[PDB]
């Protein structure tokens, strides 16, 4: 016996916020599969999935399963594992689903030591560029510390820091976090702290 | 990045000739969504042409275009492709690239025009549809310009360089027995303004690089 | 193979209700799903409804879809100005995949308006080019149904003219038709009176607009 699984869409699903997406799998199997389901968070997927043979004949060994995800929030993301099995073989394929979300700047405040710190979270892993406004900001500033924190809502969190004594401002420092999706820019002004 | 589909590669070609359409996608990746090509013949409804899963490369075609058309996809460029070979006159349509989700097409590109004919690219002749007594109805006269014998679509007609837009009626093109397109662009205007105000057909035909500004004067 | 969308063309008004139906033909198909799209002139279609009844994000909740053992139905309650266009239905099935309906135009109804008929003789330049085109203009009329006949020297013409109807206006909500009669320069110069007879529901009697090539300070020769 055998079960060969061919994913019609990327097993690494980068889908944007609040949008629809189909996890489609076409697989050939013999003998006929008598067990097939979509598992999510160690439990059978709560909504519905279509499931049908490619051809309703007898010489048919091709099958298709479709899972309709709708309006993905940071909550309903993760691993969607499609399971198929017959009398001879158990088979599985996993769809790691990420709601692509531009980095949100969780915090942007001044530390007790004096350093400005910007902690931003998103997916994929956001990079933080520090800028300055001598208004539009173009003066690039070198970060003295950058690291990735271990998260607990369903993404990756990075924090970056700069030397705040260096500023003779009289001005504003821009924290710009970004990734493939979008970009967030927060601003810190020393005259109002 | 917002969601966008941009088609390109359309034009005018000979029967039996070939052409290659491309659909650039942004805001999302095509490796996750099924991509479809759907054409719309002029004056007619929608016809599904082809479809592909860019990730697997699995392809599906309409019965009328198989052996001739070949849909493909480059995920590294987030772009779809439609290689149209052995083109026929009935392939003349506006080709749309569309995103497929839940058995439906949720996003459409604004399409690209594809015309297949033996007729050569031709500039239009613009003739005055002069205002007159025969064109004046109770203090209101109607004038215009006949844009005749051009190929292919489209043409753009404005009045006084976009200034005059009220009461303007530009008729849709009609294919003649000669194989060329013709239409008239008319406008209703106070007849009192006839010996004082100037009115100009601003006609452009991009495929043939034809630009003509025709002053329409009441016949004498 | 195939799919029948009825009816072809409709008329309604703000606050009205429009029902429109699609029928798949027929059995043997698997997992049939039906979508409804909206399309405005010169633009790409927009997805209104998918999976028979599911509404897509963006379109107002006055768009409804349903299905029975016979019908796929799209209904709109309380129209709006932006609810006037052409509506298509598509179906997806395991076998055959994608099929489309023929699309139906929803329009507007109003009081009956008579056409303002105008006529334009050929220009000199065209006459030089070798051909003559006479243009009969039916302006701002209702309904779309209007009959135009051409008469050269009182002789009825057939097959040598083409009609073109504008898209329904989005202010006064009416139509404009143009009937272009095309003759050679030779045929045009051999005749005299060129008449356009227009018959329409808004007219008590057929309106005839003509011109004469003969038409000064001096009696003609
Ligand atoms: C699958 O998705 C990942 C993440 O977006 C991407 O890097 C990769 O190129 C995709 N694979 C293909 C074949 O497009």
């Amino acid at each position: 016996g055998f079960i060969n699984i061919f994913p019609m869409i990327n097993t690494t699903v980068f889908v944007n916020d609040g949008e629809n997406v189909d996890l489609i799998v076409e697989y050939e199997a013999f003998p006929k599969p008598e067990h097939q389901q979509w598992i999510y968070m160690n439990r059978t997927f709560t909504d519905k999935w279509e499931d049908y043979p490619k051809s309703e004949n007898e010489s048919n060994i091709r099958y298709v399963s479709e899972l309709h995800l709708t309006r993905l929030k940071g909550t309903e993301g993760g691993t969607y594992t499609f399971l198929v099995s017959n009398s001879d073989v158990n088979a599985a394929i996993a769809f790691n689903v990420y709601v692509n979300t531009k980095p949100e700047i969780l915090t942007y405040d001044r530390l007790v030591n004096g350093m400005l710190q910007c902690v931003a979270a998103g997916f994929p892993e956001p990079t933080i560029d520090w800028y300055f406004c001598p208004q539009r900001c173009s003066a690039s500033v070198l970060p003295v510390d950058v690291q990735t924190l271990n998260s607990s809502f369903g993404k990756l969190v990075v924090q970056s820091s700069i030397d705040s004594s260096a500023f003779k401002h009289n001005g504003t420092v821009e924290c710009k976090a970004y990734n493939d999706v979008g970009k967030t820019s927060a601003y810190f002004n020393f005259a109002f702290k | 990045s917002e969601v966008q589909l941009v088609e390109s590669g359309g034009g005018l070609v000979q029967p039996g000739g070939s052409l290659r359409l491309s659909c650039a996608a942004s805001g999302f990746n095509i490796s996750v969504y099924m991509m479809h090509w759907v054409r719309q013949a002029p004056g007619k409804g929608l016809e599904w042409v082809a479809s592909i899963y860019p990730y697997s490369g699995y392809t599906y075609y309409a019965d009328s275009v198989k052996g001739r058309f070949t849909i493909s996809a480059d995920t590294s460029k987030n772009t779809a492709y439609l290689q149209m070979n052995s083109l026929r006159a009935e392939d003349t349509a506006v080709y749309y690239c569309a995103r497929y989700v839940y058995h439906a097409l949720d996003y459409w590109g604004q399409g690209t025009l594809v015309t297949v004919s033996s007729a050569s690219t031709k500039g239009p002749s613009v003739f005055p549809l002069a205002p007159s007594s025969k064109s004046t109805s109770g203090g209101t006269a109607a004038l215009g310009c006949l844009v005749k014998d051009y190929f292919p679509e489209p043409v753009t007609v404005s009045w006084n360089s976009g200034a005059l837009t009220s009461g303007v009626h530009t008729f849709p093109a009609v294919l003649q027995s000669s194989g060329l397109y013709s239409l008239s662009s008319v406008v209703t205007v106070p007849s009192s303004s006839l010996g004082t105000q100037t009115y100009i057909c601003n006609v452009n035909h991009k495929p043939s690089n034809t630009k003509v500004d025709k002053k329409v004067e009441p016949k004498s | 193979i195939q799919m029948t969308q009825s009816p072809s063309s409709l008329s309604a008004s703000v606050g009205d209700r429009v029902t429109i139906t699609c029928r798949a033909s027929q059995r043997g198909l698997r997992n049939v799903a039906v979508a409804w799209y909206q399309q405005k002139p010169g633009k790409a279609p927009k997805l209104l409804i998918y999976s028979a009844s599911s509404l897509y994000s963006g379109v107002p909740s006055r768009f409804s879809g349903s299905r029975s053992g016979t019908d796929f139905t799209l209904t709109i309650s309380s129209l709006q100005p932006e609810d006037f266009a052409t509506y298509y239905c598509q179906q997806w099935a395991v076998h055959s995949l994608i099929t489309f309906g023929q699309g139906t135009k929803v329009e507007i109804k109003r009081t009956v308006a008579a056409p303002s008929v105008f006529i334009f003789p050929p220009s000199d330049s065209q006459l030089k080019s070798g051909t003559a085109s006479v243009v009969c203009l039916l302006n701002n009329f209702y309904p779309r149904e209007a009959k135009v006949q051409w008469k050269v020297d009182n002789a009825l013409q057939s097959g040598n003219s083409q009609e073109s109807v504008t898209e329904q206006d989005s202010k006064d909500s009416t139509y404009s038709l143009s009937s272009t009669l095309t003759l050679s320069k030779a045929d045009y110069e051999k005749h005299k009176v060129y008449a356009c007879e227009v018959t329409h529901q808004g007219l008590s009697s057929p309106v005839t607009k003509s011109f004469n090539r003969g038409e000064y300070k001096d009696d003609d020769d």
